[PDB]
Order: structure tokens, then C-alpha cells, then sequence
């Protein structure tokens, strides 16, 4: 028997990033008893690493319409982004900065006063054809900190319930309704019931299934899996984004610019073997076909190190005075993340995810879904925001400042939600007297686990599996190999051996939550992808290279026979676990093409992916 | 920014462009992604 402790609340958050936090002050503010459930300190969720920017449509350097950054986010989704969530983020989006300024984050600012803008992703003016936009905000160099200390803060007046250093196993669903979640209270191993009659599950990417990724080691689909334990789908987990040139041991990205300002990629023989892959721009080449051509020469046998699992960028060959001017800051990177001097001694360097579009479905408002019978359905109490989810504005690409607005805009959509449809102090349902008994026995397993497999060993071959099997070089062999060798490992969870069977910050325990956690979103991802017959936004696979739509609109529409939905891939990929088993079941729903409002914005038809 | 800090601007407004409170040293967007000392930040 373990302490079991019941909480009663309007309204649970699980998670304390920055989707997390806007839905909590949210729900706190409007008057909702909210408790906001974190294993981390809220101000060291990943959400503090994004220094970068914001984007919305302001028009302070420039005539702008959230309109226009409608289209970039649809087009950059290459038509797997649902228009109405789209819609209501980018329409959305001013308001919330200026929000945002007003509560007290320090958006940079124009001589004249207006929050200063920059131009980033790639983003245009009139629906591509009026050049580019300059739509995107930041505060000093410190945009997802100061966003964090600024709803941390001002929760904290509206008596938000903060459980840190809480990890949340399960939703306590009953009969098909969200009636809270049981947490695991790490400090001192007691198990609590938080019961509430709405949950917002904001907990982050799961970028640590891969051995190169930018998160931190906690990064670990916690509520993604959560969702899949309770038999609700994940959607699009194939979809990650990935940069080319991840510090390898780091997972700290490095500009571009080292190739700007001269620098190259190396393979094992000393080649430039960008020059190969793209004769006329080299190590400039875009960030798709460095990627690709970077995993080649690791599939090929020209990967460097003792494992040969990365290549080189070389920049020893500029004048330290070049680098010094034109890249400050490169060298102290460098030999903090690479022990590397960057004047004697190649980076080592390897494509590193950074983005998971993919996770739990939801509507534009932050609901979750299911789909039975070939109908969306929402899922009573539960809801959805920021990187765990799948609203879907990102469809198969992520748009660059787009993902620090999704967690506002949909943090607050959630809160929306919840206040639109219920009160404070509505009665909280109840709950079984055994509900969560699942979730106990599965911590007591692995509490007192005594078989012959290290938790970090299983994980290890995890992340390489699917760097080798599941990351930017797709093709169906090398895919199907690696299904069969996640589902081995999947296997051997059985097997762990665990060493602490304390209850005082049991750390051993908790990692091992999070495996069969990442065990859960890597299998999904990786059938996922298998099944995807297609090229489409950040999924490419060499056997299946063009986008498949229910036409071809590379051509004229009139006359074309128009695929059932069952011949084309423009749908979302929904996906299941059988836990026991490892078993893994796909079904699809069609991507929601209209908008809001059509007189408004209009939907965008696909059209060619441009290059 | 410890050994290779950004920067610094007096008053915290940029000399080039008068952006007030915003990114120290050299423009981070310079080559398309968002860069600090190296570092790509978001792309
Ligand atoms: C990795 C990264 C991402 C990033 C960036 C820089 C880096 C290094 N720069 C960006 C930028 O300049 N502009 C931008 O638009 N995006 C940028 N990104 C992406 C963006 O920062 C992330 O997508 C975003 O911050 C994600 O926020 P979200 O709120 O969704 O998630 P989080 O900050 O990771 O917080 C997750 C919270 O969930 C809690 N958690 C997780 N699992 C559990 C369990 N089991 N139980 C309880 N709580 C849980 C964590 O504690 C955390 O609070
Ligand atoms: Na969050
Ligand atoms: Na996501």
C-alpha cells in the first residue's frame, strides 16, 4: 500500500512551460481553484531555452495582415495545418503580444514606441508575393524566460496551486471523461489524486526518443504517452523537425552562419562532401539537403569518431580575427558544449531534432479528440496546449517564432474553453475508490524491478535506433528494420533492472517512467512514419518523394478524378497502443481545411511545395 | 556571456537601428536563423 491523497480542484494543468503556465494564470485569474501539476520548476521548463522570437502581425515596420502570416503557417505546414486552428492562432497572435507587453514582459521597442519587429522563417507579405514580412517580437535576448517569469508571477496573486517536483503518471478517465490526474509526489514517493473537472495536459515535446535532440534529458512525451495509456490517439508523431548541425554530446545547435562565414562540413576521408550533393552551393545548401546529405555520409561508413555517428564542421581554417568579429561567441560555445578549440580542431556535428508538430490531437480550442467511426469527437474534461499537442497549426513543418505563440494562444484558448463552459466551484465528479490502482502497481514493478537491463542501457539503444532508423533519411527497408527493433525494445521493458527501492527522491524510478514513456512515443513514431508513403513537409523518404493529395496540384483541378480518401496521405496519421502488448494500430482523419470564418480568411487550396 | 559577451548598448538602445531593450551585439537574424554567440536559438 502506498499514501494516496486526494485533492479536489476546478481545474488541473500538467505542466508549467509556457502553454502551461498561460492556461493556468488563465483559469487562476477568471477564478477557477486551479492547481498546476510540474515535475520541473516552472521556470526551467524547456520553454526558458527559447531566447528567440514571437510572431504576430503587428504592422509596426510595415503595412501587415495577420492574414499574411495565416498563409506562411498553412503553406509552411505543406497542408497537413488545420486552417481553423491556423486561423485562430495567427488572428490571435496580436493580441496576445500586446497581452503579454501589458502584464509585464519587455518586448523590444521602435525609437517611436512600437514593439520592434524582425524579419524570421521565411515569412511574406500579401500571401507570398509581397515580400517579406518583419512580424517577429522578442524581449532582450531572453523572449521564453521573461515569458515564464511573467505568468509564473502573476499567478501567483490569483492563488494558482503549484505541486513541483510532481510527475504525473495517468489521467483518472472514467467512462470516457477526464476527471483529473494521479501524480507521483517525487520528494517523498507518496501517490495523489488530483481530481478536477477540467485537465490541461501541457507537457512538452518528446525530442529524447533521439540521440541528437535540443531538449534537455526530461523532454520525455510524459503526456503524450498519458493519452496513449488511456487508449485516446497521438496524431502526426512521424512529423519532427530536425536541424542539420547539432553539437554532437550537446544537442546545442550552431548557426548557419559558421557556413556563411566560411566554415565546411568534413567526412572521415577529409572530404568536402558537400560539393557532392550540391555542386553549386555546398555547405550552403538548404538546411533539407544538408541534413540529408550529412546522414548519408553516417549511412555510408564516412561518419567520423569512434563511432563514426557524426561529421565535422571545420572552421580552423578562417583567421581567428574573422572569427572573432563575424561570429562572436562561436569559440566559448564551442569549448563549453565541445571541449572543442575552435581555431586548432573541428565541431563535431549531426542532425538534432528540435520540434515535435505531432502529439495530442485537439480543435482549435484546445479540446481533445477522439475518433470513432470516422467522426472527431471531443473528449469531456480534457484539453490540450503547446508542444505536447496537435491543434494542428504546425501540420508537417514548424514555421520558425510560430511555436513560443502556439503556447500562448492555445494555453489561453484552453482556459477559454473551460470558462465558457463551466464555473468555479461546479461540482468536481467523483472518482472510484481504486481509480489510478493501475498506475500504482506499474510504479511498484519498476520500484522493485530486478531483471538484467539498466534503464540508461534501454534508453541508449532507443535514441541510436532511431537516429539510425526513424531521422531524416527515410526509406521503407531501413524504416521496417527499425519498427522491428523498436518493438524488440519495447520487449525488453520487462526486463529492467532498477537499483533504488527507496521513496525518497527515487531519480532511478522516475527516469525509468520516463522510458516506458519514450518507449510509447518512439513506437508511434516510427510505424508512423513506415506507413507514410509520401514526402510531406519534414517527413521525406527517399522511396515515396513527391507529396500525395487528393489531386495532383502540380496540374490544372478540371478533370482530374479526385483519390478517396483512403489513396492519398493528406490526413493526419492517428495512432494507438496496446500497452501490454506493444501492438500499434493506425487510423487516419482528414485535415481540417476550412476556416473560421471564409469571408474573413479564406482557405488556402494545396499547392506545389516551392524549394 | 561570460568570456565573449554580447555587447553591451548605451542606455540599451542600438546605435544602428534604435531598437530599444532588445538583442546585445550583432543582429541575431544575420544569416536567417536566430543566433547567439554561435548558438542557433530557433530557425
Ligand atoms: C528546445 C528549444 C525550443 C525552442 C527554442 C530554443 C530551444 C533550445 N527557441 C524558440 C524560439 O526562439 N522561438 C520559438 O517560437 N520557439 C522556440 N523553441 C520552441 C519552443 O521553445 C518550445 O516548443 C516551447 O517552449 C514548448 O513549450 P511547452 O510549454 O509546450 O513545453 P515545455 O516548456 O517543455 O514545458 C513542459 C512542462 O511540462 C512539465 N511536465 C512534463 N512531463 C511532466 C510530467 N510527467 N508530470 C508533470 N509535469 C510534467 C514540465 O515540468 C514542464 O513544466
Ligand atoms: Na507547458
Ligand atoms: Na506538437
Amino acid at each position: 500500500q502506498y499514501p494516496v491523497v486526494d485533492h479536489e480542484f476546478d481545474a488541473v494543468v500538467v505542466g508549467a512551460g509556457g502553454a502551461g503556465l498561460r492556461a493556468a494564470f488563465g483559469l487562476s485569474e477568471a477564478g477557477f481553484n486551479t492547481a498546476c501539476v510540474t515535475k520541473l520548476f516552472p521556470t526551467r521548463s524547456h520553454t526558458v531555452a527559447a531566447q528567440g522570437g514571437i510572431n504576430a502581425a503587428l504592422g509596426n515596420m510595415e503595412e501587415d495582415n495577420w492574414r499574411w502570416h495565416f498563409y506562411d503557417t498553412v503553406k509552411g505546414s505543406d497542408w497537413l495545418g488545420d486552417q481553423d486552428a491556423i486561423h485562430y492562432m495567427t488572428e490571435q497572435a496580436p493580441a496576445a503580444v500586446v497581452e503579454l507587453e501589458n502584464y509585464g514582459m519587455p518586448f523590444s521597442r521602435t525609437e517611436d514606441g512600437k514593439i520592434y519587429q524582425r524579419a524570421f522563417g521565411g515569412q511574406s507579405l500579401k500571401f507570398g508575393k509581397g515580400g517579406q514580412a518583419h512580424r517577429c517580437c522578442c524581449v532582450a535576448d531572453r523572449t521564453g524566460h521573461s515569458l515564464l517569469h511573467t505568468l509564473y508571477g502573476r499567478s501567483l496573486r490569483y492563488d494558482t496551486s503549484y505541486f513541483v517536483e510532481y510527475f504525473a503518471l495517468d489521467l483518472l478517465m472514467e467512462n470516457g471523461e477526464c476527471r483529473g490526474v494521479i501524480a507521483l509526489c517525487i520528494e517523498d514517493g507518496s501517490i495523489h489524486r488530483i481530481r478536477a473537472k477540467n485537465t490541461v495536459v501541457a507537457t512538452g515535446g518528446y525530442g529524447r526518443t533521439y540521440f541528437s535532440c535540443t531538449s534537455a534529458h526530461t523532454s520525455t512525451g510524459d503526456g503524450t504517452a498519458m493519452i496513449t495509456r488511456a487508449g485516446l490517439p497521438c496524431q502526426d508523431l512521424e512529423f519532427v523537425q530536425f536541424h542539420p548541425t547539432g553539437i554532437y554530446g550537446a544537442g546545442c545547435l550552431i548557426t548557419e552562419g559558421c557556413r556563411g562565414e566560411g566554415g565546411i562540413l568534413i567526412n572521415s576521408q577529409g572530404e568536402r562532401f558537400m560539393e557532392r550533393y550540391a555542386p553549386v552551393a555546398k555547405d550552403l545548401a538548404s538546411r533539407d539537403v544538408v541534413s540529408r546529405s550529412m546522414t548519408l555520409e553516417i549511412r555510408e561508413g564516412r561518419g567520423c569518431g569512434p563511432e563514426k555517428d557524426h561529421v565535422y564542421l571545420q572552421l580552423h581554417h578562417l583567421p581567428p580575427e574573422q572569427l572573432a568579429t563575424r561570429l562572436p561567441g562561436i569559440s566559448e560555445t564551442a569549448m563549453i558544449f565541445a571541449g572543442v578549440d575552435v581555431t586548432k580542431e573541428p565541431i563535431p556535428v549531426l542532425p538534432t531534432v528540435h520540434y515535435n508538430m505531432g502529439g495530442i490531437p485537439t480543435n482549435y480550442k484546445g479540446q481533445v479528440l477522439r475518433h470513432v467511426n470516422g467522426q472527431d469527437q471531443i473528449v469531456p474534461g480534457l484539453y490540450a496546449c503547446g508542444e505536447a499537442a496537435c491543434a494542428s497549426v504546425h501540420g508537417a513543418n514548424r514555421l520558425g517564432a510560430n511555436s513560443l505563440l502556439d503556447l500562448v494562444v492555445f494555453g489561453r484558448a484552453c482556459a477559454l474553453s473551460i470558462e465558457e463552459s463551466c464555473r468555479p466551484g461546479d461540482k468536481v465528479p467523483p472518482i472510484k475508490p481504486n481509480a489510478g490502482e493501475e498506475s500504482v502497481m506499474n510504479l511498484d514493478k519498476l520500484r522493485f524491478a530486478d531483471g538484467s537491463i539498466r534503464t540508461s542501457e534501454l534508453r541508449l539503444s532507443m535514441q541510436k535506433s532511431m537516429q539510425n532508423h526513424a531521422a531524416v533519411f527515410r526509406v521503407g527497408s531501413v524504416l521496417q528494420e527499425g519498427c522491428g527493433k523498436i518493438s524488440k525494445l519495447y520487449g525488453d521493458l520487462k526486463h529492467l533492472k532498477t537499483f533504488d527501492r527507496g521513496m525518497v527522491w527515487n531519480t532511478d524510478l522516475v527516469e525509468t517512467l520516463e522510458l516506458q514513456n519514450l518507449m510509447l512515443c518512439a513506437l508511434q513514431t516510427i510505424y508512423g512514419a513506415e506507413a507514410r508513403k509520401e514526402s510531406r513537409g519534414a517527413h521525406a523518404r527517399e522511396d515515396y518523394k513527391v507529396r500525395i493529395d487528393e489531386y495532383d496540384y502540380s496540374k490544372p483541378i478540371q478533370g482530374q478524378q479526385k483519390k478517396p480518401f483512403e489513396e492519398h496521405w493528406r490526413k493526419h496519421t492517428l495512432s494507438y497502443v496496446d500497452v501490454g502488448t506493444g501492438k500499434v494500430t493506425l487510423e487516419y482523419r482528414p485535415v481540417i481545411d476550412k476556416t473560421l470564418n471564409e469571408a474573413d480568411c479564406a482557405t488556402v487550396p494545396p499547392a506545389i511545395r516551392s524549394y | 556571456l561570460e568570456k565573449e559577451p554580447l555587447e553591451k548598448f548605451p542606455d540599451d538602445v542600438n546605435p544602428v537601428t534604435k531598437e530599444k531593450g532588445g538583442p546585445r551585439g550583432p543582429e541575431p537574424t544575420r544569416y536567417g536563423d536566430w543566433e547567439r554567440k554561435g548558438r542557433c536559438i530557433d530557425f
